RNA sequence: GAUCCGUAACUUCGGGAUAAGGAUUGGCUCUAAGGGUCGGGUACGAUCAACUUAGAACUGGUACGGACAAGGGGAAUCUG
RNA sequence: UAUCUGGUUGAUCCUGCCAGUAGUCAUAUGCUUGUCUCAAAGAUUAAGCCAUGCAUGUCUAAGUAUAAGCAAUUUAUACAGUGAAACUGCGAAUGGCUCAUUAAAUCAGUUAUCGUUUAUUUGAUAGUUCCUUUACUACAUGGUAUAACUGUGGUAAUUCUAGAGCUAAUACAUGCUUAAAAUCUCGACCCUUUGGAAGAGAUGUAUUUAUUAGAUAAAAAAUCAAUGUCUUCGGACUCUUUGAUGAUUCAUAAUAACUUUUCGAAUCGCAUGGCCUUGUGCUGGCGAUGGUUCAUUCAAAUUUCUGCCCUAUCAACUUUCGAUGGUAGGAUAGUGGCCUACCAUGGUUUCAACGGGUAACGGGGAAUAAGGGUUCGAUUCCGGAGAGGGAGCCUGAGAAACGGCUA
């Protein structure tokens, strides 16, 4: 199968290794997940020790942290923006650790309006105490609010697919969504 | 090195689990984690005041500095944030009842936080396989310039 | 080799188990445990080649299924259990409580101990750790894990464990003034109340110690046991005490025990 | 001799790595998979023998396929399995509906009944008793030990406050 | 034909050599690299205009230098 | 246990080899061979080929017993003794053999895992499971679907098996019950303040993500964003809790959710005792198996340093289609060019790289006895590798297994 010790793999002189033992069962390799978006599909392999892995593929939901207001919500992802590695998986949609993508912009939206009430962009006794008591909590930002008139917010994959069964992931904020804004803007 | 320009990838260099919060208005504008990498080992105020992200690195990076603490002098600093150091030392025959010097080349990886070239001796740590043969990472910089500006022009 | 081993060969096996080199191609390989390998004792190797009740090996079965010998309180009836430092041994036939305790020249003691030494042990903390929904919990050098210990208890001190129940009744702290026992290395079974402990960051800390005759040596921690103060002991000491007279010394002090 | 596998197609011989829980195959070590010689399910000119159940009887009888019933061998075991059996409503004391089957010691005629499985008698009562028993005493027992090291951290707390007021 | 690989004896060291011998080649949809001019007191951005090369996906009755055009090659002997 | 002798000349003294001499845990072979103890042995060459037989199976009071098996007696009309078969659990990954490959590889001594998986053993370890929480859901206990078996068959042939009819479980798939609180969220209302309030939900563990805590370098203050205990309503806030390492983003905890939702005993044998509301009511001992997490043991996988025979009639090698490094991803049990994308041009070498040879597995060791050495190590132990040559894989904690499978 996929071998990935350095039995072969030429030495730092440069030297040809000779072939030594027969291929190891615990220098395994396995094929890729490459996930896609949209009906949720997982297998399990099993591992050393037993010990089952999730070979996410074809998954469509995940739990998204908007990381400076301490909330997870799980939202849909539309699609793929951004991959450091390979515009390939830009392309064809392949959800991988550290894929930029474009994700729901809806519970957050409503979260926001049921802790702060401001409805981003453009009764009853309690929360009004509480929303006295935030704003200065609702400044969000300018780059961050702008993405929810668009009704999709960027994020970031923090999750391994293949090996966990999640796309997990956060939200884009301050300098990182700075530089995947440059990134995006000047490649269209 | 590192050659600032920083974010110089196509990822966003950040440090892993560090976050610092648009909305709490923190007038240094950047958090940064460094550690004291142990055994003594003075983390240098590169480390703290630099601004790159190097997740090998012994203070600022994931790597921690353990087993064999080993010494060399330079002579390879044309990779990118790896050099490779000599190691000299003699090799006693037992028959003839003296040695010979014999050598060892070990490629070691250098933090941004350390300016090393050609001459420097290096003290260096072990920590875990950094690439295919670096085992090894720069804890301290024994020489500076090796008389190099001591040697300028004439009166 | 494509799994465990389960074999151990005669000449294999530990030479403090003194197995005879001929009359036999294996050893018992002692089970998995509280003890390693090179540091225990199978219960075979027990009954038969120390308190030679047994004959075989079929007699040391015929012995641990009758229930009679029980290590630690507990039963115990494996062939090959591996009995280590420390462990508490009760014959309930035959009135016998024993201690398995190192000899002078490294080898574990036919070491009986009364009835009232056999319902505690000692256990060097090997490791203390805050263990899941924050409960301390320390491991002694046989593997007891003990939930709630005291905070005082840090590494490489010792403990006193009574045996019925799994808890703590006293510690001895490690310094400098307190009796040691020596377990492994050169100076296997040695005994005796420290002088001064090396530290050295970065690896293999070493202890100074010097028995009642003022022979000061060297060891690593990992053999070092602390068992009580200087002079008083919290457990029954061996004979000879821990104190390796020189082959001349022993030499005269055989040829003295000669006159019939 | 080889027999037909259903649905494999094809009405000829065919060569298939056959596995476990499936049929024309026993596996003789545990995940072992083997190469066997199957034909398909289409009936041909090559068959010795065809199998055929009977779904409806028609209007004249056979030999030996409607005159005779051979019995079945068994009878129920487990507790349900007597109950559904017979339509008890479950009260309906299941020990005495057992299936006795009546033996002959030549001249001395000795009966079996099976066993009743899944029966609830007072020994797994006593048992369900003990695990529940065994939680509880257990969680209570921690819970305690876990307040006497409150009560240690609290005589250590007085007092590590002592030796900060007496310099 | 073109592109990429691989090329022997011998040699007057220049050659032999397109040696010999192999692979690829369409259409469509994308990706990347290669530029011009303008304002900085004594780090970049606006804008404009090129066909060249490399790669990826898809696709078809495995077809693609689709007609046209376009080397057969090698081992030697005599001889100039 | 520091030894020499014969041979060049007519004779001499040398260099110098030939030959002698002694040993071989060093093989063969010839002649010979009475006794005791000890005992290597198809290594060399053919890791060439194999007839036949055997070498891996396994049951305790304690998983499954309606053998139409045996023993029949002694309290047993559910079973209750012994017990074939078969299911299930476990092992078969150990041992044994051989030395073909293999020259920084194996291996040896030494390190590391703050870089990982681990059946078993050993020690600890889980009151939370259902539901918009008065007409509720089996918990005195839930569902089929097979084996052996009987019956009908096929084939020249086999550890070949089809069809039909029954029936089990610690197999298979399901599914409940357990405190009282604390803390969070939200909140039916009024009452206007320095606001204060029922009651609705959540709250184990496991996975996955993000955030926070995880203090200590020695003494004093001021402001701003929210809101906290005691209120002699100016405001104080006095005592504030915290492990490990040399070292951490460690142990561990907290918050927001997430998950084709893991686990949280529908199991077994003996004992069968204590309570009174007499219900076949409630409780109750020893230990057997299994199970989550941690630690331990048995290991494993990688890994630091240093060390290999001959060869220059091998001086340049590596990047072909990863060669050296960086970033990101995938993969893994996990680190890592292990693999992929983008980028950089590095990496080794006269201190012998690279290639070649090895009639080369490495070591502990063996032979030889002045000292130094020289030769050997297929072979009783350790480590490695292989089962005709390659490759691929299922099962499992563990195999790239060959007394397993596939080509």
């Amino acid at each position: 199968g996929i071998s990935r010790d350095s039995r072969h793999k030429r030495s730092a002189t440069g030297a040809k290794r000779a072939q030594f033992r027969k291929k190891r069962k615990f220098e395994l390799g396995r094929q890729p997940a490459n996930t896609k978006i949209g009906a949720k599909r997982i297998h399990s392999v099993r591992t050393r020790g037993g010990n089952k892995k999730y070979r996410a593929l074809r998954i469509e939901t995940g739990n998204f942290s908007w990381a400076s207001e301490g909330i997870s919500k799980k939202t849909r992802i539309a699609g793929v923006v951004y991959h450091p590695s390979n515009n390939e998986l830009v392309r064809t949609n392949t959800l991988t650790k550290a894929a930029i993508v474009q994700i729901d912009a809806t519970p957050f939206r409503q979260w926001f309006e049921a802790h702060y009430g401001q409805t981003l962009g453009k009764k009853s006794k309690n929360a009004e105490r509480k929303w006295a008591a935030r704003a200065a909590s609702a400044k969000i930002e300018s780059s961050v609010e702008s993405q929810f008139s668009a009704g999709r917010l960027y994020a970031c994959i923090s999750s391994r697919p293949g090996q966990s069964g999640r796309c997990d992931g956060y939200i884009l904020e301050g300098e990182e969504l700075a530089f995947y804004l440059r990134r995006l803007t000047a490649k269209k | 090195s590192t050659e600032l320009t920083v974010q110089s990838e196509r990822a966003f260099q950040k440090q892993p689990h560090i976050f610092n919060n648009p909305k709490v208005k923190t007038s240094k504008r950047t958090k940064r984690w460094y550690k004291n990498a142990g055994l003594g080992f003075k983390t240098p105020k590169t480390a703290i005041e630099g601004s790159y992200i190097d997740k090998k690195c012994p203070f600022t990076g994931l790597v921690s500095i353990r087993g064999k603490i080993l010494t060399g002098t330079v002579v390879s600093t044309k990779m990118h944030r790896t050099i490779v150091i000599r190691r000299a030392y003699l090799h006693y025959i037992p028959k003839y009842n003296r040695y010979e010097k014999r050598h060892k080349n070990v490629p070691v990886h250098v933090s941004p936080a350390f300016r090393v070239q050609v001459g420097d001796i290096v003290t260096v740590g072990q920590c875990r396989p950094i690439s295919k043969t670096v085992r090894f990472n720069v804890v301290k910089v024994s020489a500076a310039a090796g008389k190099a500006n001591k040697q300028f022009a004439k009166f | 080799a494509r799994g465990p081993k389960k074999h151990l060969k005669r000449l294999a096996a530990p030479h403090h188990w003194l197995l005879d080199k001929l009359s036999g191609c294996y050893a018992p390989r002692p089970s998995a445990g509280p003890h390693k390998l090179r540091e225990s004792l199978p219960l075979i190797v027990f009954l038969r080649n120390r308190l030679k009740y047994a004959l075989n090996g079929r007699e040391v079965k015929a012995i641990l299924m009758q229930r009679h010998v029980k290590v630690d309180g507990k039963v115990r009836t494996d062939t090959t259990y591996p009995a280590g430092f420390m462990d508490v041994i009760t014959l309930d036939a035959t009135n016998e409580n024993f201690r398995l305790v190192y000899d002078v020249k490294g080898r574990f003691a036919v070491h009986r101990i009364t009835d009232e030494e056999a319902s505690y042990k000692l256990g060097k903390v090997k490791k203390v750790q805050l263990g899941k929904k924050g409960v301390p919990y320390v491991v002694t050098h046989d593997g007891r894990t003990i939930r709630y210990p005291d905070p005082n208890i840090k590494v490489n001190d010792t403990v006193k464990i009574d045996l019925a129940s799994g808890k703590i009744t006293d510690f001895i702290k490690f310094d400098a003034g307190k009796l040691v026992y020596v377990t492994g290395g050169r100076n296997l079974g040695r005994i005796g109340t420290i002088v001064h402990k090396e530290r050295h960051d970065g690896g293999f800390d070493l202890v100074h110690i010097k028995d009642s005759l003022d022979n000061t040596f060297v060891t690593r921690l990992n053999n070092v046991f602390v068992i009580g103060e200087q002079g008083k002991p919290y457990i029954s000491l061996p004979k000879g005490k821990g104190i390796k007279l020189s082959i001349a010394e022993e030499r005269d002090r055989r040829r003295a025990q000669q006159g019939l | 001799g080889f027999p037909m596998k259903q649905g494999v197609l094809l009405p000829t011989r065919i060569k298939l790595l056959l596995t476990k829980n499936v049929s024309c195959y026993r596996p003789r070590r545990d995940g072992e998979r083997k190469r066997k010689s199957v034909r398909g399910a289409i009936v041909g000119p090559d068959l010795a023998v065809l199998a055929l159940v009977i779904v409806k009887k028609g209007e004249q009888e056979l030999e030996g396929l409607t005159d005779t019933t051979v019995p079945k061998r068994l009878g129920p075991k487990r507790a349900n399995n007597i109950r559904k059996f017979f339509g008890l409503s479950k009260e309906d004391d299941v020990r005495d509906f057992v299936i006795r089957r009546e033996v002959t010691k030549g001249e001395k005629t000795y009966t079996k009944a099976p066993k009743i499985q899944r029966l609830v008698t007072p020994q797994r009562l006593q048992r369900k008793r003990h695990q529940r028993a065994l939680k509880v005493r257990n969680a209570q027992a921690q819970r305690e030990a876990a307040a006497e090291y409150a009560q240690l951290l609290a005589k250590r707390l007085s007092e590590r406050k002592a030796e900060k007021a007496e310099i």
